[PDB]
């Protein structure tokens, strides 16, 4: 589900975004007032803020809207579907629905199917671009990781939303690894804000490594409960890589 | 903020908690509250606890005006006696106001049918006419119960917004949604504030829907001492019926003070400015002439060329094209021809009089019928032309001023409550002859004589023809051609119950309940009436195939403004005569792509009655796309009846009575050609 | 500020098929349309421009010539296709927006010059071309297209975006602060999705405070993200 109470840390941005998707939800009467219509999307370029999905499952969670990626990450690649009119159409029959690609987030064979896929992308945004079935159709791009040249190069800001997150609240950092925390057995005696405050510098990504990483020596000590020393140890298990 | 500090303090009933209490919500209500007013569970306590008793009344009606309610809020306002661009007085009087006052003026509207509500509105008059919202006040003030001078006690300074706003969007829902009995206050009360205002020329329609001389004579007055002129004496003359024109030429023939209404406004200048400056500014191409005058054959293409000359009027070449024209066509191409040059000679009486005197006292009887009519098209106010032609009519039996009768009284009831010539016409009513166009001509000249009347008449004459009418019930072209007299003497009815008198005396076998039916038909010029629309929705499957047609027919007439409503899927079914309904339906408007597109379904049919009908609609709603459909009826055509209709919407392809009656009459076509002989005449064109 | 202007090219693209009176008897025919272009191009100043047509009539909209370089070079036979659709609607209205080895590059222009001049066809549907610049392209263009002619995008004449203003101010909701005159007058080169775009950002900051009346300071202080997004890159 991740609701709310499983993503945290972007009180302004959800402030700043619900003008931008939950308007057509539970306010769509501004249409004369304001004149507004509907965007290409939105996007986060940056670091891996661990939760970049979260945040879409998280709005769209709260729309009662469903979720139908492109790339189909999780065994919903064909069972949806020239592959290319049976995602409209789906998305003509549920008119709430937000699209987030996660998968995609050799340059010879890998950029070609990754060129059918852009050019698959580009031919629905000229479909959405001509014409449009029904509303609350809007797409969201991926900017986290190094192979991401083209959504970042073909999106400037000129038509589209631009949001800088390389420092998205220092909660990225603290309060969403605190919910990294609840979900796994975590212990009464520990300090996540000097161990989260304490990793600058190398990434946004450190929630996910100190605790993949500190997963090891979890599974190395077999302690039943996680302890403050093992992420400590994680820090370093991470910035050694760097 | 926070409410606990604040929030016990109404709670204890003492005098000084309520004397410092209160002026603390009243110091919050500036914005109303912080909140949409939740304490409600804790203040409906007080709502029952009452010296400062308008203050606990005033925050009483604001909370219960607050959150919800619908009949509680006005009442702490009645019995408050209020006393006592900001944020405070524009919310509470605006919104808490408008919504108060709305449902005060509703439930007292409807509750009741006490001078509370007449102060209260007066207060509610002046602060709405200090915060000057537009057409919102007024769009709310509608309603209220007074309609009265009200409005000139609030036309003082914004006369265009209240004019064109007020009267705009309020004149078109009061023709629209409010019935007729407040559109008379709207015809006095606008008598009132555009009387003592300005804008003289809606204070003309004013008089097109009041139809009164005294509006007439004040603005003949007060526009005769400001001194264009001949511009409103055009429309003036257009837009006066036949009541208050000869109610005006007699006023202005007792006294008129000028010389100018009856010199300028007696006959011959709403034209005299038209024929010199059409023939001057505009200059016709004589290819029409060459084609529509070279392609003539079958005795029915030369009927065609007597539209086309007989409606003509710059050039007059086919005229002065030598003679015998008019014998190589028919006996109703001797009437089309004969009545040619009468129509084309609206203007120089010496010089028609001069042209028309030779075809007078001729051999032939369709040359002198037909030259009596034209004496009886040039002119509408020399009326010199009754002695010769009514001299002769008493015969009785069978003579040449039978179709004497036709054209002189025909044109004579085009030239013109005429006491004399209508009594001339009773023994023609009862003479009954077997030529049904002399009941036509004589029904529909009285008819045509009579229309405007106030609220109808029923006078023995018509009663006396409509006993004549029950007396046989043969020849049933008399229960469809008397029924347009009949109607047309009906009209100009505002509170008439003589609709429901036929529905009790004329109520017996379909004939003459069709009769009915046409005085249904002009019995519903148009109001607030929603009734007839759900009863026209069930009366729409109807056996009688011919009281859908004129009733149906109406539709025309009755939603001629709001024509938003007026396309339905009525073409969808399978009565063709419900096609041919919409297809009269469409009118003579500006012709927007849906008529259009109605006529690219309809235009395309088998019977000669649908293609026959089509182009009339056609070509009548669309007077530059004229060639191209044209060119259709080529691919779709290439009989002589649709030859001879195809040339004439050929020529003519290019809210008075006087142009609602000849179309409304020419709805019965599909008969015999004896109908072609009236057909070249019609007055519906300028 | 453009409405004579609006209607003279209304009248120039309005005359055939509709008022044949003056278009086929008089022996008007200019059977080759007109070429159109905006300096701040973004498709809606020409698209607002060429809306009125659209009221009552068929359209058909090809924006961009990218079609040719994103695949092998096939060539104008989708030009061919677009002309013998067209031929079958001829009711319609073409209209090309965008229009942006080397060897293959010049003989297909070319064969797109001849072919946009129509050799063989007549006045059977009329063609509009549009782009950002016309300086870019070849001037070889004008001859087919443009032989009746040609208009450029006015001036901020205060009355243009003054009566667009009111169209879309028809409804609003305004204090008594918010000047008309600094507005249209400061703005120059802005289309209508601009003041459309600053009215709707303006009106979204002010519903920030439950605010259903937009003010003046909050109008400019949202002309400032615009403003300074111009100038930022």
């Amino acid at each position: 589900d991740s609701t709310y109470e499983m993503i945290g840390g972007l009180d302004k941005q959800i402030k700043e975004i619900k003008e931008v998707i939950e308007l057509p939800v539970k306010h769509p009467e501004l249409f004369e007032a304001l004149g507004i219509a509907q965007p290409k999307g939105v996007l986060l370029y940056g670091p891996p803020g661990t939760g970049k999905t979260l945040l879409a499952r998280a709005v769209a969670h709260h729309t009662d809207c469903t979720f139908i990626r492109v790339s189909g990450s999780e065994l919903v690649q064909k069972f949806i579907g020239r592959m290319v009119r049976e995602l409209f159409v789906m998305a003509r029959e549920h008119a709430p629905s937000i699209i987030f690609m996660d998968e995609i987030d050799r340059l010879e064979g890998g950029s070609g199917g990754d060129s059918e896929v852009q050019r698959t992308m580009l031919e629905l945004l000229n479909q959405l671009d001509g014409f449009e079935a029904t509303k609350n159709i809007k797409v969201i791009m991926a900017t986290n990781r190094i192979d991401i040249l083209d959504s970042a190069l073909l999106r400037p800001g000129r038509i589209d939303r631009k949001i800088e997150f390389p420092p998205p609240n220092e909660e990225a950092r603290l309060d969403i690894l605190k919910i990294h925390s609840r979900k796994m057995n975590l212990t009464r005696g520990i300090n996540l804000r000097k161990i989260a405050e304490l990793m600058p510098g190398a990434s946004g990504a450190e929630v996910k490594g100190v605790c993949t990483e500190a997963g090891m020596y979890a599974l190395r000590e077999r302690r039943v409960h996680v302890t403050q020393e093992d992420f400590e140890m994680a820090v370093a298990k991470v910035m050694q890589k760097d | 903020r926070d409410k606990a500090p604040v929030q016990p303090q109404q709670s204890p009933a003492a005098a000084p908690g309520g004397t410092d209490e209160k002026p603390s919500g009243k110091e919050r209500r500036d914005a109303g509250d912080k909140d949409k007013e939740q304490e409600l569970s804790e203040e409906d306590k007080q709502l029952q606890d009452e010296l400062y008793r308008p203050a606990l009344e005033e925050l009483r009606r604001q909370i219960r005006s607050s959150t919800t309610s619908m009949t509680s809020v006005p009442k702490p306002l009645k019995f408050l006696r209020p006393h006592y661009n900001k944020r405070f007085a524009a919310d509470i009087i605006s919104v808490l106001a408008m919504t108060m006052s709305g449902e005060r003026e509703c439930l007292k509207y409807r509750l009741v049918g006490a001078g509370e509500v007449a102060k209260e509105w007066q207060e509610l008059d002046d602060a709405e006419k200090v915060q000057r919202e537009p057409l919102l006040t007024l769009v709310k003030e509608i309603v209220p119960l007074l309609m009265e001078i009200e409005q000139v006690d609030m036309l003082e300074k914004d006369i265009d917004e209240n004019a064109y706003a007020k009267v705009c969007l309020y004149l078109t829902s009061c023709v629209n949604y409010v019935p007729e009995p407040e559109n008379s206050a709207l015809l006095r009360c606008a008598l009132g504030v555009f009387r003592k205002f300005s804008r003289f020329p809606e204070a003309l329609r004013l008089a097109l829907m009041l139809n009164d001389m005294e509006l007439v004579e004040d603005i003949f007055t007060s526009c005769k001492d400001v001194v264009m002129l001949g511009r409103h004496g055009v429309f003036l003359e257009l837009s006066e019926d036949v009541e208050e024109y000869e109610d005006l030429t007699e006023i202005m023939s007792n006294v008129q003070l000028n010389s100018n209404f009856l010199a300028l406004a007696r006959e011959l200048d709403i034209m005299e400015p038209k024929v010199p400056d059409d023939i001057y500014k505009t200059h016709l191409e004589n290819n029409r002439f060459g084609g529509s005058g070279s392609q003539v054959d079958s005795a029915r293409m030369n009927l065609a060329s007597s539209f086309v000359n007989g409606f003509v009027n710059q050039d007059k070449l086919l005229t002065d094209d030598g003679n015998k024209w008019l014998y190589k066509n028919k006996d109703h191409g001797m009437l089309s021809a004969a009545a040619s040059l009468g129509m084309i000679l609206l203007w120089d009486v010496d010089g028609g009089l001069t042209q028309i005197d030779k075809y007078l006292y001729s051999s032939e009887d369709y040359i002198k019928s037909g030259a009596l009519l034209a004496c009886g098209i040039v002119n509408s106010g020399v009326r010199n032309e009754c002695d010769p032609a009514l001299a002769l009519l008493s015969d009785y039996v069978l003579h040449n001023s039978n179709t004497m009768r036709l054209g002189s009284i025909f044109g004579l009831g085009l030239a013109y409550n005429r006491e004399d010539v209508l009594t001339l016409l009773l023994p023609v009513m009862g003479d009954s002859k077997s030529s049904m166009e002399v009941a036509g001509v004589t029904a529909l000249a009285c008819g045509m004589i009579a229309v405007g009347s106030c609220n109808g008449d029923v006078t023995s004459t018509i009663l006396q023809t409509i006993m004549e009418k029950s007396e046989t019930e043969l020849k049933d072209t008399y229960a469809r051609w008397l029924p347009l007299g009949l109607g047309l003497n009906h009209l100009g009815k505002g509170e008439a119950i003589e609709a429901i008198l036929a529905a009790l005396e004329v109520v017996s076998e379909p004939f003459r309940s069709f009769a009915n039916t046409l005085v249904d038909v002009c019995a519903y010029a148009g109001s607030g009436n929603v009734l007839k629309v759900q009863q026209l929705l069930h009366i729409c499957s109807e056996h009688f195939d011919s009281k859908e047609k004129e009733e149906d027919k109406d539709k025309k007439e009755k939603k001629d403004k709001d024509k938003k409503e007026a396309p339905a899927d009525m073409g969808a079914h399978q009565g063709v005569a419900v096609l041919g309904i919409a297809l009269i339906a469409m009118g003579e408007e500006i012709g927007a792509e849906m008529a259009l597109r109605t006529f690219g379904h309809l235009l395309r049919y088998g019977e000669p009655t649908l293609r026959r009908a089509v182009p009339l609609a056609l070509a009548l709603i669309s007077v530059s796309h004229d060639a191209d459909p044209e060119v259709s009826y080529n691919s779709i055509f290439a009989a002589r009846l649709a030859a001879m209709l195809r040339q004439l919407a050929q020529y003519h392809a290019k809210k008075g009575t006087l142009t609602l009656c000849p179309y409304h009459s020419d709805r019965q076509l599909m008969s015999q050609v004896a109908v072609a002989g009236l057909l070249t005449v019609l007055v519906s064109f300028l | 500020g453009l409405d004579n202007q609006i209607q003279e090219i209304k009248e120039s693209v309005e005359l055939p098929l509709t008022h044949p009176e003056y278009y086929e008897e008089m022996g008007i025919k200019p059977p080759k349309g007109v070429i159109l272009y905006g300096p701040p191009g973004t498709g809606k100043t020409l698209l607002a421009k060429a809306v009125a047509n659209q009221t009552s009539a068929t359209f058909l909209r090809v924006v961009g010539s990218e079609l040719i370089q994103k695949y092998l070079g096939d060539g104008p036979k989708l030009v061919r296709e677009l002309f013998r659709v067209a031929e079958e609607h001829a009711p319609s209205i073409v209209f090309i927006d965008e229009i942006d080895g080397e060897r293959e590059i010049q003989r297909t222009m070319l064969e797109l010059l001849n072919q946009l001049d129509g050799f063989d066809s007549r006045g059977d549907v009329k063609v509009i071309m549009a782009t950002n610049r016309i300086e870019t392209l070849d001037p070889a263009l004008i001859r087919p297209g443009r032989i009746d002619r040609k208009i450029e995008f006015p001036l901020p004449d205060e009355k243009t975006k003054k009566r667009i203003f009111q169209i879309h101010t028809s409804r609003m909701t305004l204090a008594d602060d918010v000047t008309l005159d600094d507005l249209i007058m400061a703005k120059d080169d802005l289309s209508g999705a601009d003041i459309k775009a600053i009215c709707t950002e303006a009106g979204l900051m002010a519903l920030r405070e439950r605010r259903m009346k937009v003010t003046n300071e909050d109008f400019k202080k949202s002309k400032e993200n615009v403003l300074y997004k111009k100038q930022e890159g």
